[PDB]
């Protein structure tokens, strides 16, 4: 038989606050003519 | 002078920077980078989307060929060929003595002027992998308004310099995420609106591509999330707000540490009868202050990836290392709504409020 409140005897941790998300990769790089042939 | 170039019988695909620019029906690119960023972000994401359905099509159409018949041997793209009649004088030895100037000439349609940096506004260069640049031009390089297709489906709409990205500006990633603000080389700068793919927003500082300052995120559990982020990761004081809750404490690479606080309230039970009768008419809600604090791995986190014997920090399915220490009485702390009031404008949609008068309107 059980009998009491439905709490178990482990250590409890708060969930720590959500992740945060990532961004884009750097593969979008401006690819660029190239310069004048200086003198 | 010992040769003309007279012509240019050149081709052009019905998706570059001078088609994305020319549906918008607006007069000059000035004009198409000056509406509203929400309509901009719409045409960016519908030229991601066409694509994506070219890509797709084109592998398909060589599946099938490869399956039966022969070789595809024409260019699948939508092609229309175009001519600039340009006559220009180039003094040199052989064909290989101006090769600059020509394959300038390949590219930049603009005003060529010969052994003369380019200074055209209302240029349009392509570029060896395929992707397109429409806008001006000067001292050689980008310069002001432009559109700029990636050719993988991104896309950019803004201002130029240097040849790169500076000031305002609205990109579009091929993921799905896109971002409004402004901009320092190739990588965010300053303040700006970055939407993630999966629904989460953030809407705060950056620096050099990654996050850092004061910092303000939306994640997709409703939650708002405040703090001074550093290189892309939250240190020092922050707080996570969620509709009965609210949990304050030192960040340490992202992940709680150190002497926290929590702070919340019952609103279970905020329609059953008082078990006291002077809470009835009393004016402080059920809202209780614990003084706990995390830990860490004595190991985890103290090193800022100097590259181990190091432990590493805890994943978010399972936390391994995280443990929690509270070992003082409640103290009763004054009540708490949820929309912060700072970052007051919620950018998500589904957000539910609360308060002690009215529990969860949603």
């Amino acid at each position: 038989v059980y009998v009491g409140w439905g709490v178990k005897n482990a250590p409890f941790v708060p969930l720590p606050p959500p992740p945060v998300a990532q961004e884009f990769a750097w593969g979008e790089v401006e690819t660029q003519e190239l310069e004048l042939k200086p003198a | 002078t010992t040769q003309v170039a007279l012509m240019k019988l050149y081709k052009e695909y019905a998706d570059s920077a001078f088609n994305v620019f020319r549906g918008a029906g607006v007069d000059n690119v000035a004009a198409f980078i000056g509406q509203e960023p929400d309509t901009i972000i719409n045409q960016l994401k519908a030229y991601l989307e066409a694509t994506k359905k070219q890509k797709a099509a084109e592998a398909a159409a060589a599946a099938a060929a490869e399956e039966s018949g022969e070789e595809i041997t024409a260019d699948p793209k939508p092609h229309v060929w175009r001519f600039r009649a340009l006559g220009l004088n180039f003094g040199g030895d052989s064909l290989e003595a101006i090769e600059h100037d020509l394959k300038n000439l390949f590219a930049f349609d603009g005003d060529l002027a010969p052994g003369a940096a380019r200074d055209s506004d209302t240029s349009r260069s392509s570029f060896p992998n395929g992707d397109t640049y429409f806008g001006s031009y000067a001292d050689d390089v980008k310069h002001g308004p432009g559109l700029y297709a990636f050719a993988t489906g991104a896309g950019y709409a803004g201002e130029y310099a240097g040849g790169k990205r500076h000031g305002r500006g609205v990109m579009v990633f091929p993921d799905g995420g896109t971002y409004v603000g402004e901009f320092v080389a190739d990588k965010f700068e300053g303040q700006g609106q970055y939407r993630y793919p999966d629904g989460s927003v953030y809407t705060g500082s950056w620096a050099a591509g990654q996050k850092h300052g004061p910092g303000v995120y939306w994640d997709t559990a409703r939650g708002c999330l405040r703090g001074e982020w550093k290189k892309g990761l939250l240190v020092g004081k922050g707080t996570y707000e969620q509709p009965a809750l609210r949990f304050e404490g030192e960040f340490v690479r992202g992940m709680p540490a150190g002497t926290a606080t929590y702070t919340l309230t019952g609103h279970r039970t905020l329609d059953m009868p008082c078990f006291a009768a002077q809470h009835i008419q009393a004016e402080e809600g059920p809202t209780l202050a614990l003084p706990c604090a995390y830990g860490i791995p004595p190991g985890s986190g103290d090193e800022p990836q100097l590259d181990t014997d190091k432990p590493p920090l805890p994943a978010h399915p399972k936390y391994e290392g995280l443990t929690f220490t509270a070992e003082q009485l409640p103290g009763a702390a004054p009540d708490t709504v949820f929309p912060p009031e700072e970052g007051k404008p919620v950018p998500i949609t589904a957000v539910p409020a609360f308060s002690v008068s009215t529990g969860l309107v949603a």
